[PDB]
DNA sequence: TTTTTTTTTTTTGAGCGACTGCACTACAACGTTGTAGTGCAGTCGCTCTTTTTT
């Protein structure tokens, strides 16, 4: 549960940044699809990143 | 209050994968997949207006200008070129701050780019 | 050069006019204009304003000065107000008058306020700001916020349990506790359990009755995010964002 | 008798701060401007102070 | 609604979740206790810092009184042993540096058990306390109606 | 250099390469499309930075650049710096054609040495290659440039029997040779009409009505727009200036007033989109398929007033008049803007005011613009002064190539 | 005096202060060895209120 909470914290930190760093969610291409980040689309993005971005960190050294 | 709501933008479109798909298309796809779905499939590119002219001279370096200066300084220091000539070139265009502050900025950027080049050209 | 003026520039010009020698006679013209002054909200008084009002209405006969204010509400020190000007005014004047009766809240909340702020002497840590026990109204002595179980008390200090906690975790836990209390008051309020009772009259608690008092924008956004997760819509009254930034 | 009230005063304040930084921080030598840069990056930090 | 925007308004039920959060003033800009004039100390003298922190604490107490005196029927407070210091477990908490803990702990530094005993000391029919429970069962019911 | 010349090159090489017998691997190596020089090098609207400026050259084996007469010196220098050390470049264009747009004359200063001839070894090499008798050039100044050049003199679409080629040969000679060429028997190809006063202007408008007679006959009969465009593409006026009594907008407004006078074209004063107006585009538009210098005819097919354009593929496209980015009346085109196009019956109109635009190359491009029939409306002194005054451009290529 | 054309983004927090681990000497117990206090270095949280006057 601790890693499942820290991954949600990292996802909310990287999607919407602080008041000094522009986050990834502040973009004209993501606001057209959805206005508010629903947890269903969040889990869909998580599943797609687990399907595709896994060899990025698997072969990283 | 008798109207239909906004349906979802996501719809299953017919698409046939061609024979010859170049590497540049895959790079533009995997740089941003939603942008490549927008500006290439439906050809919708949201063209934002250009930034206005600032009212004063640049006292600091931040954003795209600092990144371009760091890129040119790293491309100059990777060949062990004269950093002072590029300093005079950037000072002749007015992109650097006036007087000593531009020299301090160029000195700290040259220190950072030399620290990066000592790792870059170590295995080149 | 441009000939423009500002809000504080009027005060500075009037203070420089009364600072001169002939302008004192101009103050007599003000004593010819209005031989009285009733100044409301004297806690939000700049020192230039009090210097002007002392230049005009210090000790002249037939002219009256009535400074109606409250030192316990001077919260605009960021804007330019200052409580030391009010303390100088209290040291300068001789008579003091106070309002005993309170007509807004229930007597339970009044007794809670008079109990919390009268624990020690000089709770506002200044000698010239004394606290007095106010009295509740006779017409509002039957106000009761009743729950499903019994009569809920006035002040409920939700003590978060633990030895030491951070800032973000404490804010998140208290926002979740506040959202749980809001959804418990709204879920039981739509069934006729949680009520506001004036004597025998009853009223169900809607979503507009409960209000969260915050101090900053980050904790307000934290409260709004913790409340919109439980399917509870909330408005931000202090939202000063421009419509052109959407 | 007639004057024009302005709502925002931050623009003229920033202009006067930029004029002060021009007439004070430009002719300094390197050994003083190093300390001035260590205190504030520009006139914006001085105005914020 | 913020505390400054709630001056003079009226609300039935008021919740104050972050009334214990405080911020320490760093700059030395105070007022003299005799001349009542604004004194700006450019040097880092400890007396000017203490005289500015006293005015900051008085402003926080006035904000606490403003936020407390806006409830009509019920007000709820969020109390916690908040520590502004970077040490996690140092044996003492910074609630005495806030506005609420100056009235709860009577202006004295204590611990979490001391804060709990100071909370439980002033227990009346109007003032009660309860622990913070983390839990959610269901969001809400819409109960919409036709037009 | 231009998109319209690129479209003409694509359609010409498409209709030319399918005639010759090829193989299955040879049809795979057919050139796909012709690109603009600003599109091949990757020019941006904001910045002048190219994609293949100095670092990465274009990955090409052979590069055929058509119409090098419209290539200025900076575009030539930007094309040179983009080429690798193994690509072979073939330049196309005419030597006596009109000069470049900006400052510079690359193709003329290159082909000025084509009149000297080849080398003594290169003549024997070409005789061994072609198997015929190739003449040799006297002297040797720059053997590489004189060997790389070639001169085409035998024209196939017109011979010595047609007066167009004889007039083009007499343009480069003295003006009295052109007067003699127009004078004796006119070769049944070139007519000369004197334009001095208002009655000559009315006669010129009457001869333009006689030239646009088949176009108006197909317009009034409510026929298909393809034959209307094909009849409009046979007669064309060529003017020098833009405004005034002698120019584009002057001749256009006078022709519109003459169509308002005589019962040839019905025009509403507030509609601005009457049936039968010729328009031309000023900016390129690859999305609509129309380029700069393309003609369109606005008419009513039955669904409303739409502008029909003749595509080089052989079809016709009906576009809404609101979909046109630019539109200017093209009853008379300028000689600079009519390059690349071809017209069957051309009529040159020169202004009476002395201007440096009317020179030898302008009259040469007005002569070569006509396929079969050419008319002239100018004074004798202006035609005598335009031939002698050649648009010379002083450049250092005459001294740099000589050493 | 005339005329040519072009569609690709990129970047962005750093000083303050703690947590943890390794190394080095001081000092006492058993010349040598184990425990404690302090210094240096890599890593990570965190954090930057409130508003209205003609």
């Amino acid at each position: 549960d601790s890693t499942l909470q820290k991954a949600r914290t990292k996802f909310l930190q990287a999607y919407e940044g602080n008041m000094m760093v522009r986050g990834e969610g502040d973009d004209i291409w993501y606001q057209r699809l959805w206005r508010q980040l629903t947890p269903e689309t969040m889990e869909a993005i998580v599943e797609q990143s687990q399907r595709f971005l896994l060899p990025l960190f698997r072969f990283n050294q | 209050q008798a109207g239909k709501a906004h349906s979802e933008f996501v719809q299953p479109l017919p698409f046939t994968l061609p024979e010859t798909v170049p590497l540049e298309t895959l790079q533009r796809f995997w740089a941003h997949p939603v942008r490549a779905f927008f500006q290439m499939r439906l050809q919708v590119n949201f063209r934002t207006e250009d930034s206005e002219i600032p009212d004063t001279e640049p006292f600091i370096l931040e954003g795209l200008s600092r990144y371009q200066i760091n890129q040119q300084l790293l491309n100059a220091l990777v060949e062990q070129d004269d950093a002072e000539r590029l300093f005079r070139r950037f000072r002749a265009a007015g992109d650097l701050p006036y007087g000593a502050f531009g020299e301090i900025f160029w000195e700290t950027q040259c220190q950072e780019m030399q620290q990066l080049a000592d790792r870059v050209i170590a295995c080149r | 050069r441009r000939g423009e003026l500002g809000f504080d520039d009027m005060l500075s010009r009037l203070d420089s006019a009364l600072r001169s020698e002939s302008g004192e006679v101009l103050a007599a013209a003000i004593r010819t204009r209005f031989p009285v002054a009733m100044i409301d909200e004297f806690q939000d008084t700049d020192p230039q304003q009090y210097r002007i009002f002392r230049r005009i209405w210090h000790h002249q006969p037939e002219t009256a000065l009535l400074l109606i204010g409250d030192p316990k509400q001077a919260i605009y020190a960021f804007r330019g107000a200052d409580i030391f000007t009010y303390m100088k005014a209290r040291s300068e004047v001789h008579a003091h008058y106070t309002l005993d009766t309170n007509w807004r809240s229930a007597p339970g909340m009044v007794n809670s306020v008079n109990k919390l702020f009268s624990q020690t002497d000089d709770a506002f840590m200044f000698r010239e700001i004394p606290f007095i026990p106010v009295k509740s109204a006779g017409k509002n002595q039957a106000l009761r916020f009743v729950f499903k179980g019994e009569t809920q008390p006035a002040m409920k200090m939700w003590l978060m349990e633990g030895e030491s906690c951070g800032v973000g975790d404490y804010q998140s836990t208290m926002a979740q506790v506040c959202a749980a209390q809001i959804r418990d008051w709204l879920q039981a309020g739509q069934r006729g359990e949680a009520l506001l009772m004036n004597g025998d009259d009853a009223r169900p608690v809607r979503a507009s009755d409960i209000s969260v008092l915050v101090r900053s924008r980050q904790e307000a956004a934290q409260v709004r995010d913790a409340l919109t997760l439980l399917e509870i819509p909330s408005v931000y009254l202090s939202n000063r964002d421009s419509v052109f930034e959407t | 008798f007639e004057q024009q009230l302005i709502e925002d005063e931050s623009l003229l304040r920033y202009q006067a701060c930029a004029d002060f930084w021009r007439r004070h921080c430009y002719p300094l030598p390197r050994e003083i401007a190093q300390v001035v840069f260590e205190t504030w990056k520009g006139p914006q930090a001085l105005l914020r102070d | 609604v913020t505390i400054h925007k709630s001056k003079g308004l009226e609300y039935p039920l008021v919740w104050l979740p972050f009334i214990t959060n405080f911020r320490v003033q760093e700059q030395a800009f105070y007022h003299d206790r005799h001349s009542f004039e604004a004194v700006l100390d450019l040097n880092a003298a400890p007396e000017s810092v203490d005289l500015a922190e006293a005015e900051r604490l008085a402003e926080d107490l006035r904000l606490l009184y403003v936020a407390l005196t806006r409830s009509v029927w019920h007000c709820s407070l969020g109390v916690a042993p908040l520590v502004r210091r970077r040490g996690d477990k140092k044996g003492d908490t910074d609630v005495h540096q806030s506005a609420l803990g100056r009235l709860l702990q009577k202006g004295e530094p204590q611990d979490a058990a001391g804060l709990r005993t100071c909370i439980e000391a002033l227990c009346d029919d109007d003032i009660a306390w309860q622990t913070a429970q983390t839990g959610d069962n269901q969001p809400w019911q819409v109960n919409d109606v036709s037009t | 250099p231009t998109g319209k010349a690129a479209a003409r090159l694509t359609e010409s090489l498409g209709k030319a390469l399918r005639q010759l017998p090829l193989t299955d691997e040879q049809k795979k190596r057919i050139p796909e499309d012709a690109s603009t020089l600003h599109r091949l090098l990757g020019a941006q609207p904001g910045s002048q930075r190219l994609r293949h400026h100095a670092g990465n050259p274009l990955h090409l084996d052979v590069l055929v650049v058509d119409e090098a007469s419209m290539i200025d010196l900076p575009m030539m220098s930007r094309l040179i710096d983009a080429l690798p050390d193994h690509a072979r470049v073939i330049f196309l264009g005419d030597r006596d054609q009109l000069a470049s747009v900006e400052a510079g004359a690359v193709l003329g200063d290159i082909c000025a040495y084509a009149n000297a001839g080849f080398t003594a070894e290169r003549a024997r090499q070409l005789s061994r290659l072609t198997g015929t008798h190739v003449p040799a050039g006297t002297g040797t100044e720059a053997a590489s440039l004189r060997d790389s050049l070639c001169l085409l003199q035998k024209s196939y679409r017109f011979g010595s029997d047609s007066g167009i080629g004889q007039l083009a040969a007499a343009i480069n000679r003295g003006d009295k040779t052109a007067v003699k060429t127009v004078f004796q028997q006119d070769f049944t190809d070139i007519e000369k009409r004197l334009l001095q006063s208002g009655e000559d202007y009315i006669a010129m408008l009457e001869e333009a009505l006689a030239g646009y007679g088949r176009y108006l006959d197909l317009l009034q009969a409510r026929a298909e727009p393809d034959l209307i465009i094909q009849a409009f593409n046979e007669y064309q006026l060529l003017c020098a200036l833009r405004e005034g009594p002698f120019g584009v907008a002057g001749l256009n407004e006078r022709i519109e007033q003459f169509m308002q006078q005589k019962r040839k074209i019905h025009r509403h004063p507030h509609s601005r989109w009457y049936e039968g107006r010729p328009v031309m585009i000023a900016r390129n538009d690859s999305a609509l398929g129309l380029f700069n210098g393309d003609i369109g005819i606005a008419l009513d097919r039955g669904q409303g007033t739409r502008v029909w354009f003749a595509m080089p593929d052989g079809n016709i496209k009906s576009v809404q008049p609101s979909r046109l980015p630019e539109h200017e009346t093209t009853w008379a085109m300028t000689v600079h803007k009519s390059q690349g196009s071809e017209f069957d019956h051309a009529a040159l109109i020169l202004p009476s005011q002395r201007t440096p635009v009317v020179t030898r190359e302008l009259v040469y491009t007005a002569v070569t613009r006509a396929r079969r029939r050419l008319s002239l409306y100018a004074d004798e002194r202006i035609l005598s002064a335009a031939i002698a005054t050649r648009t010379e451009r002083r450049s250092g290529l005459a001294a740099l190539f000589s050493s």
